[PDB]
């Protein structure tokens, strides 16, 4: 895969790649061609594309600023620490997993908005085309989504609206090959087109939602719709190498433990053994020890609560982790202390 | 979750990771609007010390309140060089993805591998708990996890991890060459 | 030399490998016929002890006379399981031909690759001379290079070698599904 | 790569593929689709697809049975034991790798045919066809093939008839997605077309053979050309693990070392320490390293020479390889001895 012209627009579904690229074809910047991305992934990758969840966005701008866009669900308004447990404190098994109340607010829909808005050059109703064309005609299944489908089927079949969406006449399995079509999903993209993120957070989708949540035990209703916001953030920055690393920060631990874990790393001289050296896996593993750990105890929502992640990729607190590592030798689990006594401030 | 990576002529790039949490979410769609609905709230820790459908971990920080986005490990990254695009680079996979989206950095600054190879590489995964050296079939011979083994390491092989879309940016005598590759594990 | 292979319906299975020898053959063309000369000649011992372009040696046995045909390296293969069309797997690569096939169909074979996985597993090589046993960037680790040069092997880094093109046949219910994989070193 | 209706057509390059696979959806049988292949990479893959060089088909038949065709090249009338060397026994340098005294009698036009007249259920006629397209109307310059037609320039500037097929007007290398057309080659591929192998065997094109030979210090006449045989021959046949593997006999090694090779690996279970380990590397290793130096002394066409290939497949052989392979140290190559005695 290569391209001198226009650049590169890649995803997992080659009919989503083709959507963005011919947005780059036709002149939209990097920033339109991931909105069209994202809306066609909604359709042609059920399991994992979507418009009823969320996500981040990190930015590289062409006068070089950095920029990160959080569109990650929210807790709805309603939700409370001990939503999941029993009167014993015990989990409630699969109530945070499957159906309406495992459900954070979407964020898709109004990312999609936000980012296009801020830096896109191109109008929603272009790039939103496309997708509403693959769920009106539909598409084949794959020999993979087939396989995905099947797996899922016993969830799918406790809740009549999958039944009816992700099944064929009888409630029958998608075969590989099947045409598959998405009248109502085409029909909430349709809103969206004519009415941006107010066609789903507003109006007929949003009652559509409240409605279907009411009838099925969640607690999401419009007034959680309404309150859903974005947030751009500054994403996590570090080096490796000379190389400088952007990276999402909080609400995902993945930029600053990516960060800590090359600052680790950076320690050792990987390239003298070279790919898949022992010596080289134990730098990295034991480096991803301490941060998973750290991961436990000092990541969440830093909105929320106080997150350090200036000294979680501090590549003096990096050299500390690097030289608790025994030479030929793991640290169990068991003994790490997430935050290695560095992580204190004072008795809090 | 699901990756994607774009990079345009004029210098921009947008990394983007999004999800529905598990396969198909919760598995429940909003009737009338035929879109499934996100498992997201399994990514708070739901009591202190439960492992979730990673086998992640929490207490105070990442537990539950209203309005509060729940912890991700999604990884959306891109890398400079000169401060200039080079990678545009992410992954699904859970808590997978820190792991495997350092991977493939790594296998292009540590081993100058071209994108195609530092994606296509065999990955590993260390997560604390559960304390396990995660692997990939075929991704390590005999003697390297004998090695491994005496430093004490228990390692298990499970299915392969992750499904990176990366982008590669090198400088041409006058412009740029986009390099892309998708997962052969997808 | 480039290897293709076919498989029908029926059962039938073709496997060829076919040459000019060197890359462009002879490098000469015949005028007014548009092709290229093979340099097979090469392939023959052209003195005792000689080595030839892909460093192999005779005497007798591969001398040239006329009408002789030069002795070759190439293995178009075919293997059968249960007297039913399995693998078909060749490949270019003059020396080498014959150990690339040999690992493709081992892989298969002794460690249950898939077609695709069998034919990128990173290749070896040993033609006892030159007594060196030949690798491919990134195909071996540090741990089982240092263990084969213990036991007396030196071992060299050297280009991509071959260029395979197979066919996997698996029953399935109705019939038959054909795998195939071309080679990423292409 | 998955078919589940008429099975897989596969080559090194695409445009060949597509025209093997379309041949297959057609409800032509592997034969005719191989035969097309051989022919559209002749003229889109030049570095290695052919008219003028050979090789081998190993085909297994839908009734069980299986064959080999040989349409090796033959060293010419002419050709003598010593004609790559001078009066004192010197190597006269790139004689036997550069130029028209390099080549064999071309077998490849003889093979396909003969692979379709005997197994195939289609005309030549209409499976050449879409090479002939490709050659007069042309085909783009892939990547790769710029580069390895730069690697080439210095070689085919030594020769007129290349220059003037394989660069543009003013000895230029052809450069990524240039169009490469070839009108002499699509009107060696039409006498072909229309009159089989005696197209390329015989007349005009034998002229043009014979008569560019004489000019440039080859020897290769309309006599060799007219006396050009494929030979149909029995395969080399051997077990791995309960699996029956079919592969080319002499004149080429590749089958009986690679039986040979696959034996003395047998009498290890590599699965047990799987892809990739060490010592089963070093079975591989020294298998192959006995192998090859079998190789030096016992191979040619055997049309000719004594090629003792029931003994170098013996698994009984193998086992005796076998032995001799040490856990964790080598035998070196100096002190192999070719069929151990
Ligand atoms: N919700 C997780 C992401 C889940 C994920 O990556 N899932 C893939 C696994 S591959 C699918 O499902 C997060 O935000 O970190
Ligand atoms: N002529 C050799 C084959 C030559 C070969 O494989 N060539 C490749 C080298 S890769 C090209 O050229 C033989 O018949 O064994």
């Amino acid at each position: 895969i290569k391209n001198t012209k226009v650049g590169l627009a890649l995803s997992s579904h080659p009919l989503a790649s083709e959507i963005g690229q011919k947005v780059l074809e036709e002149g939209g910047n990097a920033i339109d061609a991931a909105v069209a991305i994202g809306f066609a992934l909604a359709v042609v990758h059920p399991a994992a594309g979507n418009i009823g969840g969320g996500g981040f966005a990190v930015i590289h701008l062409a006068n070089g600023e950095n920029v990160a866009l959080d569109f990650r669900e929210k807790a709805p308004l309603k939700a409370t620490k001990n939503m999941f447990l029993d009167k014993q404190g015990n989990v409630v098994p699969k109530l945070s997993e499957d159906g309406y109340l495992a459900a954070g607010v979407p964020g898709t829909v109004a990312g999609m908005e936000a980012m296009l808005k801020k830096y896109g050059t191109k109008k929603l109703s272009q790039l939103i085309d496309p997708a509403i064309k693959l769920a009106e005609n539909g598409y084949a299944i794959s020999q993979r989504q087939a396989e995905t489908l099947k797996e899922a089927r016993e969830r799918f079949l406790k809740y009549s609206s999958s039944k009816k969406y992700f099944f064929k006449k009888g409630h029958l399995d998608y075969q590989e090959g099947d045409l598959f079509v998405q009248k109502d999903l085409a029909k909430t993209l349709n809103q969206i087109k004519t009415l941006g993120a107010k066609g789903f957070y507003q109006g007929q989708v949003a009652e559509l939602i409240e409605k279907d949540m009411k009838k099925n035990g969640g607690i999401i209703t419009k007034e959680d719709l309404a309150s859903y916001n974005v947030k751009w953030r500054k994403p996590v920055v570090g080096s490796y190498r000379g190389y400088k690393i952007i990276s999402m920060s909080p609400p995902s631990s993945g930029g600053t433990h990516l960060i800590q874990i090359l600052n680790v790393m950076e320690n050792a001289d990987l390239s003298a053994l070279g790919y898949g050296a022992s010596k080289n896996i134990h730098i990295a593993a034991e480096a991803m020890r301490q941060a998973y750990a750290d991961r436990s105890v000092y990541m969440g929502d830093a909105d929320f609560v106080s997150v350090p992640v200036d000294k979680l990729i501090n590549k003096a607190y990096a050299k500390k982790i690097f030289d608790t590592i025994q030479p030929d030798t793991v640290t169990p689990s068991s003994q790490i202390k997430p935050g290695m006594g560095q992580l204190h401030e004072g008795s809090n | 979750a699901t990756h994607y990576s774009v990079a345009d002529r004029w210098g921009n790039a947008v990394s983007v990771t999004y999800t529905i949490n598990a396969s198909y979410g919760s598995a429940a769609s909003i009737d009338g609007a035929g879109f499934l609905l996100n498992n997201e709230m399994d990514d708070f820790s739901i009591k202190p010390g439960n492992p979730n459908l990673y086998g992640l971990v929490g207490g105070d920080a990442n537990a539950i309140e209203a309005n509060k986005r729940p912890l991700s490990s999604m990884s959306p990254t891109i890398v400079l060089k000169n401060n200039k695009v080079f990678l545009v680079v992410g992954s699904p996979g859970g808590s997978r993805i820190i792991t495997t989206v350092l991977q493939v950095i790594s296998n292009v600054i540590d081993y100058n591998m071209n994108i195609s190879e530092a994606v296509s590489a065999p990955r590993f995964h260390m997560q604390w708990l559960p304390d396990e050296l995660r692997i990939e079939k075929f991704g390590m011979p005999a003697d390297v996890k004998d090695n491994l083994t005496k430093m004490g390491y228990q390692i298990v092989t499970k299915p392969v991890m992750g499904d990176v879309n990366a982008i590669q940016v090198l400088p041409k005598t006058k412009g740029s060459v986009f390099y892309g590759s998708t997962d052969p594990r997808k």
